[PDB]
């Protein structure tokens, strides 16, 4: 039974007859009337198996009278039936044709040749022939002859060669040839002319020679002879209830084939002319195809349907086939559907259910049940005490029921916590019954949104719906450390009503003894739900070692603040309930209850809120209509008095002055500047102008509006909603997408215009055609994230290896952005790592980073730290959990057997569905920080800038810095670096269309290497005077010039040039177009001053992790040192750089705009043409290539307001690196690139003591990810889901074989998986291998 | 119990082999059907093996400790 | 999928689908019929001279 691995090679035709049982001759499958099995057919019960018991059909041999006998009358057996599956048939042809996977697609056979497809298209089509093997030397093979010159071929000699055209003389050649002659020529010219291109062909076919050489294939068998047929319960022939009868689509194109094989062997008795025989074989494999690929080869082959047929490959292919819907993916027994609806009674780890529904799904366990009993006799009659009512039935329903908890489902699933498993309770209805406060975990409602259900009818998986998958085993969401019972709607709102302080309840200002004794007052009509009052209690704190330590005080707070405490377990202070308990309070009160009290209070907790959510919301009233919809009174003039202003730049535009875009963004931002202000008239008559009198003359307090305590709630929105109310609803735009001149003055509470009606369609219904496809991009975006992290599961506690990335916060731009400790919390410490008085070391080289030791981060100034990712992670096949830190899910130490990268595949593309809907100024005091600069004292005493590297970066005082930005090349100062800066003053400028060429250096001007008309033009100032020698673009000037690089020279009084201070080398401007050198000759320019001045989403994301380059990448520095120019427009302009020890020149897109001049030093990690930035990972480390990727698409959620712990994307970027291209040989091959794995094993064991060098140096690889699928060890896992037909092509022609290692692989087989529950099993499978 | 199986994870050291050890637990007293240690308390059998848990009653070596005395006691009685 | 300014009196803008047809299916707005050619039709009043 049990079997440890596979096989796949190509079939030889000796290997099918030994599959077969008997060779199908015939069509016939049923005869007209007698619907019965065809002797020699095709359904043929001497082939392939008997159908009724030991019943054969003429009736010789029956009843057990003769056991082993064949009725050798009709040729049927006796014996045991269902081989119909099992039982395969087969076929010998008469003239060999070709495979369609091995021909069609490199073409596989004709890439063994390197022959042209062109070349075999001519023989495999019967058009012209071609030589076998030329007798004489004269000839050669290969040789395509057309049959007039295939005849000269025959007159000159006759019998010196030999040459057919069939699919014969494609099978001689299989036949005749030899490896081990060519593949060591191969290696022979190897080593002659590596040219890459050739090369590379000699790289595939060393490959594919000896691909077959040392597997077992033969290229012979690449031609068929035989054919295998499948089991007719693959092609049945059914009928249906009314005598009609519907097959398969195989027993057609079967047909095809044993028809026109037997008109060719009965073609061929009869000596058919050599033209029609040669159709006759044309035939065959235009019908064999039609088995394979039915529309591939030619025009598409269709029936009696007018539609084109599936093929046999097309049962494999697409989606419809069985990989992609049938096997991962299933129908399954013990299930069903129903509606949703709330409970307000239900606790979290129960739910509800129908009676009905029940006692029809769990009828195999009543009938276990009442044996036991005894009531019902026999399982028949057990059957028949179903319908018969009895209260026994509904007494063992319950007692069956009672703790089997119970899955349910809804799709689609976005995430883990799409499915759960509840306790069932029963109710007298017919809709599953179901928790409100779930509504969070599934992004849904009430609107009839069905949910599926289903049982865990062993033992085993019970235990998984009670110790992994019930509902209060998990209320952490992986996503970060906030809990996802936020409660939804009316629990945040019954709240919000309850704890408040106005001064409108009668009875403020008395004491009260205790949190009980306010229901003595309260509910007498002596106090409200808010009113002020002196309250003593008694809280309790664990200042002792987990005891309890009293403590009791007295509180001026208000009646409905004092009622919570009743619940609230003793650990909190009074102070966290003392606020208006909006959402943003609420979830960190359970989050800080269970950082405090563990996490099994916090279930009990979220029980006894969600009961007075709605209790006290059925005290108070929730009323809304017309009246608490308010205008103020300033919308009549405020529109009036921008509507004389509307026709005032209409006037100039009368007037002809304004142009057309100076006019459109005047009429759109008047018509919207008041727009703004509409939240001003709003503000202070729809805030404060409540009036409720109390010992004084009035009070300004909060809002008696009943709309602004909904959004400070938190239910619906907040104060931009309002505006589409209250105010006028913005704008309004075209489905084209153009923002319009003329916005709205109406709104849901006056009434729009026709018109305001007409465009406001435009908004909304491209708003809805937007995003129904917008759920399509992410379920495409799933897909494949969770097929890169299908190897992923842990594996050993620690590697023990070398440290990694390093923790910084993300501040630049403005303001603070992340704290540093919150992604330092939940890891462990990579690097031995101190407190500001030094060494001060807090970790023994790895630290768990939890809440209570990021406190001590957050006390100390200090803000750098390193922290081991899943990259300084080196054991194989897993990560170690000193690497991981915390599961964030369930909240600790991450354990042994767990998953890793699906919760990530999970979490990543859940928030996809819900995603896409001058001078630099300081602004406060501290420190000051620009390094790695080389500047120059200016003709103004300011720092002014030389250099790329540099830019401005705000700190405070003790080193946590609060800004930075960029600044240019060539940046005008006012302060210098080290200095003290104030708060609010004008540090830099610079002009925005110029990018500077001042001079660092001091000297005299001389109108050098320019002559005009030649690489000038002369443009004197017609005006001024003031003119140097006008530099012209790159396309109008002279050529005569061109191979001229012009340069004004500074010059001396002498003759020299002045030379940069440190440095010998001459200091002149080889000066691009556009670029007007202002001042003329003889005139010394300073240092620093301007010679001249040179003027001027979700596929977002699908770049980010599809591993693709841009149209415009931004190149870097290749290799540094001292760098010339070159060629003159070739094609594009190359780049001599010459190192100051080392060693390229190479194309330049001139059109642009280039960075570094003809004689300027660069350094390795700098751009030369502008633009957005692989190459990273070429030139530069490991944990950089990480960083601007995870501080990319983070950055995007952070924008369309999602949080995503940066570790998920972490974990892809692992897999995104797993291959290493080669530089060396002496152990393997030479250039292919490989696992980087396995390239640390080779090191290990040659590279290691056992030789000194004989190994091999690589990089660090990069593929796409859509293939980094497709390129890899296990196939099935690669032929699950994409492109079947190519990925069992190649797994075939190299004879691979499988480990079953993979979790796809587990699961399809009906394998346990090997993670979760199913690792601490497979483990013993794994250590019986190495023991026997 | 009913509600929570974390103190039974405080006490193994893991989720996973809690479905495992509970479950070997179990199936000596779902069909093997042998005497539980705690009192039933009216619970199916997989709750009172989580029962039996808490007080550090049933490990996976206490599990074999069981057998292995129990093996070879009925070892020296077929001969 | 999406209007266009000649959808006003002939093509209503609020009873489409929703779905995968959501901009395929429309419906004539209460006043209109078609012409001898096809193209649709739809009454206005005139003004002459105020
Ligand atoms: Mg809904
Ligand atoms: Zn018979
Ligand atoms: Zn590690």
């Amino acid at each position: 039974e049990e079997f440890d691995a596979i096989k796949i090679a190509l079939a030889s035709p000796d290997m099918i007859r030994s599959w077969s049982f008997g060779e199908v001759k015939k069509p016939e499958t049923i005869n007209y009337r007698t619907f019965k099995p065809e002797r020699d057919g095709l359904f043929c019960a001497r082939i392939f198996g008997p159908v009724k018991d030991y019943e054969c059909l003429c009736g010789k041999y029956k009843r057990l009278k003769h056991r082993g006998v064949i009725c050798e009358k009709c040729g049927v057996e006796v014996t045991q039936t269902k081989v119909r599956r099992e039982r395969m048939g087969h076929i010998e042809l008469a003239s060999p044709t070709a495979h369609i996977w091995f021909l069609k697609s490199p073409s596989r056979i004709g890439l063994l040749l390197d022959m042209p497809l062109r070349d075999i298209e001519r023989v495999l089509y019967f058009e012209s022939y071609v030589v076998i093997e030329g007798g004489m030397t004269n000839l050669e093979r290969q040789q395509i002859l057309t049959e007039e010159q295939y005849l000269d071929a025959l007159e000159e000699f006759g019998d010196e060669f030999d040459a057919k055209m069939g699919a014969e003389a494609i099978q001689a050649l299989l036949k005749s040839m030899d490896l081990e002659q060519e593949c060591e020529q191969l290696r022979e010219e190897l080593n002659e002319t590596n040219s890459e291109t050739k090369r590379k062909k000699l790289t595939k076919r060393i490959k594919l020679l000896e691909a077959f050489v040392q597997s077992g294939n033969k290229p012979e068998w690449m031609i068929l002879t035989v054919l295998p047929v499948l089991p007719p319960d693959l092609r049945p022939l059914v009928p249906l209830d009314g005598g009609r009868f519907a097959t398969s689509d195989l027993n057609d194109l079967y047909r095809r084939v044993i028809n026109r094989n037997n008109r060719l062997k009965r073609l061929l008795d009869l000596a058919a002319p050599d033209i029609i025989v040669r159709n006759e074989k044309r035939m065959l494999q235009e019908a064999v195809d039609a088995l394979l690929d039915n529309g591939r080869r030619g025009r598409a082959i269709t029936g009696s349907n007018k539609r084109p047929l599936k093929s046999l490959a097309d049962m494999i292919k697409g989606k419809q086939g069985r990989f992609r819907q049938n096997l991962l993916g299933k129908r399954v027994d013990y299930s069903g559907r129903s509606v949703i609806t709330v409970g307000p009674y239900l606790r979290l780890h129960q739910c509800g259910l129908p009676k009905k529904m029940a006692l029809e799904l769990f009828k195999p366990f009543i009938y276990g049940k009442l044996e036991l009993r005894g009531l019902a006799t026999t399982i028949k009659a057990a059957k028949k005490m179903v319908e018969r009512e009895e209260a026994v039935v509904w007494d063992i329903l319950d007692e069956v029921i009672r703790e089997h908890p119970v899955l349910l489902n809804r799709a689609p699933t976005l995430h883990r916590l799409g499915i759960q498993a509840f306790e069932p309770v029963l109710i007298e209805g017919k809709a599953i019954q179901l928790h409100p406060l779930v509504c969070a975990a599934y992004n849904a409602d009430f609107d009839g949104d069905q949910m599926a259900v289903h049982v865990p009818l062993t033992l085993e998986a019970q235990l998984e719906a009670r110790a992994l998958m019930m509902s209060t085993n998990n209320i952490l969401s992986p996503a970060n450390g906030e809990p996802i019972i936020v409660p939804s709607q009316d629990v945040v709102l019954g709240l919000y009503y309850m704890t408040r302080d106005c001064v409108n309840a009668k009875g403020e200002g008395m004491v009260l003894t205790g949190p009980k004794e306010a229901e003595r007052l309260y509910r007498s009509g002596l106090a409200s739900l808010h009113a002020r009052v002196k309250v003593r209690i008694t809280e309790y704190e664990k200042d002792a070692n987990g005891e309890l330590v009293a403590k009791t005080s007295l509180k001026d707070t208000t009646v409905g603040r004092a009622i919570l405490w009743m619940i609230v377990p003793k650990g909190l202070p009074y102070s966290i309930v003392n606020q208006a308990l909006g959402k943003k309070a609420i979830s960190k009160m359970l989050n800080t209850c269970y950082r405090i009290l563990g996490l099994k209070p916090t279930v009990i907790f979220a029980d006894q809120i969600m009961y007075t959510g709605f209790a006290y919301a059925a005290r108070s009233g929730a009323s809304v209509g017309i009246d608490d919809m308010v205008i103020p009174e300033k919308k009549h003039e405020i529109i009036s008095e921008a509507e004389a202003e509307v026709a005032e730049i209409q006037e100039q535009f009368q007037s002809g002055l304004v142009t057309a875009g100076e006019r459109y963004n005047k009429v759109i931002d008047i018509w919207a500047a008041a727009n703004d202000r509409v939240s001003k008239a709003m503000m202070d008559n729809l805030q404060t102008e409540t009036v409720i009198n109390r010992d004084g003359q009035e009070e300004k307090q909060v809002s008696f509006n009943s709309i602004y305590m909904m959004a400070d709630s938190g239910a619906r929105g907040s104060a931009a909603q309002i505006r589409q109310l209250a105010g006028m609803r913005g704008l309004m735009a075209k489905p084209d997408g153009s923002i319009i001149e003329t916005p709205i003055t109406a709104n849901f509470r006056e009434g729009l215009n026709v018109l305001q009606y007409f465009i406001s369609t435009h908004g909304a219904r491209k708003g809805l055609a937007d995003t129904a496809l917008k759920t399509a991009n992410s379920g495409y975006l799933t897909r494949r994230l969770v097929d890169v992290a299908q190897d992923l599961v842990v594996t050993e506690d620690d590697c023990g290896t070398h440290e990694g990335i390093m923790m910084t916060p993300v501040i630049e731009g403005g303001d603070v952005k992340e704290p540093l400790r919150d992604r330092v919390l939940g890891r462990v410490t990579a690097e031995d790592v101190l407190k500001p008085g030094t060494a001060d070391i807090l970790v023994p080289r790895n630290t768990l980073l939890h809440e209570q030791w990021c406190d001590l981060l957050e006390e100390n100034s200090v803000d750098a730290v390193k922290v081991r990712s899943v990259v300084s992670c080196d054991t194989d096949f897993g990560v170690c959990a000193h690497c991981y830190g915390r599961d964030l899910a369930r909240g600790h130490i991450i354990n042994k057997g767990e998953a890793i990268g699906v919760i990530a595949a999970q979490s990543i593309g859940e928030p996809g569905t819900q995603l896409t809907m001058s001078s630099i100024q300081v602004k406060n005091k501290g420190s000051i920080k620009l390094s790695n600069v080389k500047s120059v004292v200016n003709s103004s005493g300011k720092l002014v800038i030389t250099s790329r590297n540099t830019e401005l970066k705000l700190i405070d005082e003790f080193g946590r810095t609060k800004e930075s930005y960029k600044v240019p090349y060539g940046a005008v100062l006012a302060k210098g670096d080290g200095e003290q800066v104030a708060g609010g003053e004008t540090v830099a400028n610079w002009d925005p269309h110029t990018m500077p060429v001042i001079t660092e250096v001091s000297g005299f001007v001389r109108f050098t290497d320019m002559i005009d008309g030649q690489t000038i033009t002369r443009q004197t100032d017609e005006l001024t005077g003031l003119s140097s020698l006008v530099v012209l673009d790159s396309a109008e000037r002279t050529a005569g010039g061109k191979d001229l690089r012009p340069a004004l020279k500074i010059v001396d009084a002498q003759g020299n040039d002045v030379l940069i201070p440190g440095t010998d080398m001459p200091a002149q401007y080889f000066l691009p177009g556009k670029a007007i050198v202002q001042l003329e000759d003889g005139v010394q320019i300073s240092s620093g001053d301007t010679l001249a001045r040179i003027p001027q989403g979700l596929p977002r994301v699908a770049d980010l992790f599809e591993a693709r380059r841009p149209k415009e990448p931004a190149i870097l520095a290749e290799i540094s040192g001292i760098v010339s120019f070159g060629k003159e427009t070739k094609g594009k302009r190359r780049l001599v750089i010459t190192p100051v020890d080392g060693s390229y020149e190479e194309m330049i897109p001139k059109w642009r705009q280039l960075n570094v001049f003809e004689g300027e030093r660069v350094e390795r990690g700098d751009v030369i043409s502008d633009g957005p930035e692989h190459d990273i990972l070429r030139l530069r480390g490991v944990h950089a290539v990480t960083r601007y990727i995870v501080n990319e698409v983070q950055d995007v959620y952070r924008l369309q307001g999602v949080k995503i712990n940066d570790k998920h994307i972490e974990v892809i970027v692992r897999q995104m690196l797993r291959k290493a291209t080669i530089v060396n040989a002496g152990s393997s091959d030479f250039l292919e690139g490989e696992q980087v794995e396995y390239s640390r094993v080779k090191i290990a064991n040659r590279e290691l003591e056992a030789n000194g060098k004989v190994g091999a140096t690589y990089s660090r690889d990069l593929l796409g990810i859509t293939k980094a699928s497709l390129a890899t060890e296990s196939f099935i896992s690669a032929a699950s889901f994409q492109e079947t037909t190519r990925v069992l092509t190649e797994a075939a022609v190299a004879g691979k074989r499988d480990e079953l290692r993979g979790l796809k692989e587990n699961v399809i087989v009906g394998r346990l998986i090997p993670a979760g529950t199913g690792y601490a099993y497979h483990q013993d499978r794994m250590r019986r291998r190495a023991a026997g | 119990a009913r509600v929570t199986v974390q103190d039974a994870v405080e006490k193994i050291g893991n989720r996973f082999d809690l479905v495992l050890v509970a479950a070997r637990r179990a199936r000596q007293m779902q069909v093997g059907g042998k005497d539980p240690l705690v009192p039933e308390e009216n619970d199916k059998t997989t709750v009172i093996a989580l029962r039996e848990i808490e007080e550090g009653l049933i490990n996976n070596q206490i599990l074999d400790v069981r057998e292995r005395q129990e093996q070879q006691e009925q070892e020296a009685a077929e001969l | 999928r999406d209007v266009h300014p000649t959808h006003y009196g002939r093509v209503c803008p609020i009873e489409t689908p929703e779905g995968p047809n959501i901009g395929l299916i429309n419906s004539l707005s209460v006043y209109a019929q078609t012409n001898e050619y096809g193209f649709l039709e739809t009454p206005y009043r005139k003004v002459t001279d105020g």
